[PDB]
């Protein structure tokens, strides 16, 4: 769906064009048909490996203040600024 | 509980002390003892 | 301040830290299901569970200390 691909759109367009041209040469009226079959194969293979160049999503999409030292804190405490806390706890 | 040192705290000596405190008392005491020794160190420094 | 010693006491009581914390999460979610008072201000269900459990240990701590 386009919402998951808002560079690969050029590859899809190329495949669509090559396939439609191959259908036209099949239907409108053989070595050129074979040539278009070859170029369709090349287009699809380029598009698969590309998806392989997109395959990395595991790290990119599935995974993935300045501090001040304060003696007056306890070992289990931290000081959280008003301007940050009002954003953090908003809900 | 602990022995009176009457001797200088080397870094190895305080590593021994803190480890022995964690092993004797667990976290409960030692997390306060060390957090007070922080303040002692700051005071004397 | 003191409440973490109670936590450590209960950690010392239960035979598995992860099972203890699972039981605390269970107790809190069943508390917030068996009672629907909002109970979300200055006192929190986790501290309530810890308080009730240390009171079972017999120790004089009030609800959320």
């Amino acid at each position: 769906p386009p919402e998951l691909r808002p560079d690969i759109n050029e590859l899809y367009r190329r495949v669509i064009y090559r396939n439609n041209t191959l259908t036209d040469l099949l239907t409108t009226s053989g070595e050129l048909v074979m040539c278009q079959e070859k170029l369709v194969q090349e287009a699809v293979d380029t598009l698969l490996d590309s998806f392989s160049d997109v395959i990395g999503r595991f790290r990119e999409t599935l995974l993935g203040s300045v501090i001040v030292v304060g003696p007056s804190l306890s070992l289990h405490r931290c000081g959280l600024p008003r301007e940050i806390a009002i954003e953090l706890f908003q809900t | 509980n602990l022995v009176f040192h009457n001797k200088v705290i080397d870094g190895t000596a305080i590593k021994r002390l803190i480890s022995r405190l964690i092993d004797h008392f667990g976290m409960a005491y030692t997390s306060h003892i060390l957090d007070q020794v922080k303040t002692l160190g700051f005071q004397q420094a | 301040k003191v409440m973490t010693m109670d936590i450590e006491r209960l950690l010392l009581s239960e035979d598995n830290r992860f099972e203890f914390v699972n039981s605390v999460a269970a107790e809190a979610t069943e508390y917030v299901e068996k009672n629907r008072d909002e109970y979300g201000g200055t006192k929190k269900a986790i501290f309530h569970v810890l308080s009730n459990r240390v009171n079972d240990l017999g120790f004089d701590r009030p609800e959320a200390y």
